[PDB]
């Protein structure tokens, strides 16, 4: 296939490239610490008018 | 309380979004998976997308250092966001076959 | 199909939005013509259609 | 005012990429080697110096008098500003629109009438032997929106009277404040002082990293023909 | 003394240090990293860059 | 040079027919099988 013919000659030929494909995926992004203060407008003690 | 549905108080809030011309500071939560050591997989450590094996390293990084490139400007090491561990990004095993 | 006015620009081959990603998406190699015209004369009615 | 010579100080890390024993050229707003920088002796000198594409702050003192950095374009009653303040507790970084004063000094007497603020970054780690005074370099810059602050602390013996020492000290990034003000002017404040200011300009530098990942020296590329040859 | 042999070694080294250097040069595009191009533009213009 | 999978390394030395690399050559000699040497 790499050399278009049906009868190849004697010698060494570079056909293609070997390459292992990844198996899984990893997505890491920093620890979530600074959450928005949404508990102050949903669980407030005195709402507005 | 004698009043039925429609006359009862309903606390209404509106999370109005602006999306102005400024550096975005309010984002959403990002999911974080596990970390395999000896396995060629895909990595996305804080924007740094690529493929390869994520093994340990002995390169002493500085506190403000996050990424690391090689002589040929290629990402060779990275610091994990959650744990302050400096890994070693080595590409997946490749090569060239000859018949 | 019938869409709104500001959404006609999403019928081009390759675009984001809501109708170009979940309703009707065209391939990047679309070799054709898209024809649209304002139809606010028989597809509209009081209190919205 | 006065004028001194900044021999080789004013070099910071352009990025946060670890490099080991290589030479990476970079085009960023650095300080030109062997340039005339302003010198003010506040041992009273608090002028309103313009912030033009970066600045290089340096304080050679033996106490905590020089502490504070006011920014902003029209910092009277109209546009937002920035107050990098530190009083014995922590940093009081707070970008806020408020009424200023003619002569600022340090209680918190710099402010006059606070208004609706936009962001605050109060952080516990503050920015800051004997006769050895403390050299405190500071580089401020705002490229797209992020106000970057670099700093480095090292002791210094005063052999020559009130002069910047000769040596290469790498400047590490401290904060990356996501601000949105159009900073165009600068004003210092206090509470043996040394007010050193140096303006930045687009330059190319060849930074040699060590095996531990630290810059040891640099080349100005515009000082002498030998720099261009290197 | 062995300068003629070091010549072909340095010439074959500077030729390999140039190909790895031109991989970061922006040949009239938004960036050099291919992952960045496919993450900040639309498909019809992604193939353009 | 790599991992040659498909031939056997014979201790006998012959003339180089198919150059592999690093002084290793291959030939199709006699049962007919590809040998390395």
């Amino acid at each position: 296939c790499t050399l278009k013919s049906f009868t190849v000659e004697k010698g060494i030929y570079q056909t293609s490239n070997f390459r292992v494909q990844p198996t899984e995926s990893i997505v890491r992004f920093p620890n979530i610490t600074n959450l928005c203060p949404f508990d102050e407008v949903f669980n407030a003690t005195r709402f507005a008018s | 309380p004698t009043y039925g549905v429609g006359h009862q108080p309903y606390r209404v809030v509106v999370l109005s979004f602006e999306l102005l011309h400024a550096p975005a500071t309010v984002c959403g939560p990002k999911k974080s998976t596990n970390l395999v050591k000896n396995k060629c997989v895909n990595f996305n450590f804080n924007g740094l997308k690529g493929t390869g094996v994520l093994t340990e390293s002995n390169k002493k990084f500085l506190p403000f250092q996050q990424f690391g490139r090689d002589i040929a400007d290629t990402t060779d090491a990275v610091r994990d966001p959650q744990t302050l561990e400096i890994l070693d990004i080595t590409p997946c095993s490749f090569g060239g076959v000859s018949v | 199909f019938v869409i709104r006015g500001d959404e006609v620009r999403q019928i081009a081959p390759g675009q984001t939005g809501n109708i170009a990603d979940y309703n009707y998406k065209l391939p990047d190699d679309f070799t054709g013509c898209v024809i649209a015209w304002n139809s606010n004369k028989l597809d509209s009615k009081v209190s919205g259609n | 005012p006065a004028y001194t010579n900044s021999f080789t100080r004013g070099v910071y890390y352009p990025d946060k990429v670890f490099r080991s024993s290589v030479l990476h050229s970079t085009q960023d707003l650095f300080l030109p080697f062997f340039s005339n920088v302003t010198w003010f002796h506040v041992i009273f000198d608090n002028p309103v110096l313009p912030f033009n594409d970066g600045v290089y702050f340096a304080s050679i003192e033996k106490s905590n008098i020089i502490r504070g950095w006011i920014f902003g374009t029209t910092l009277d009653s109209k546009t937002q500003s920035l107050l990098i303040v530190n009083n014995a507790t922590n940093v009081v970084i707070k970008v806020c629109e408020f009424q200023f004063c003619n002569d600022p000094f340090l209680e918190f007497r710099v402010y006059s009438s606070a208004n609706n603020c936009t962001f605050e970054y109060v952080s516990q780690p503050f920015l800051m032997q004997g006769n050895f005074k403390n050299l405190r370099e500071f580089v401020f810059k705002n490229i797209d929106g992020y106000f970057k602050i670099y700093s480095k602390h090292t002791p210094i013996i005063v052999r020559e009277p009130e002069d910047l020492p000769q040596g290469f000290s790498a400047l590490e990034p401290l904060v990356d404040l996501p601000i949105g003000i159009n900073i165009t002017r600068f004003q210092t404040l206090l509470a043996a002082a040394a007010y050193y200011v140096g303006y930045l300009q687009p330059r190319t530098f060849l930074l040699k990293y060590n095996e531990n990942g630290t810059i040891t020296d640099a080349v100005d590329c515009a000082l002498d023909p030998l720099s261009e040859t290197k | 003394a062995l300068g003629k042999l070091q010549d072909v070694v340095n010439h074959n080294a500077q030729a390999l240090n140039t190909l790895v250097k031109q991989l970061s040069s922006k040949f009239g595009a938004i960036s050099s990293v291919l992952n960045d191009i496919f993450s900040r533009l639309d498909p019809p213009e992604a193939e353009v860059q | 040079a790599g991992c040659l999978i498909g031939a056997e390394y014979v201790n006998n030395s012959y003339e180089c027919d198919i150059p592999i690399g690093a002084g290793i050559c291959a030939s199709y000699q006699t049962s007919q099988s590809i040998i390395a040497y």
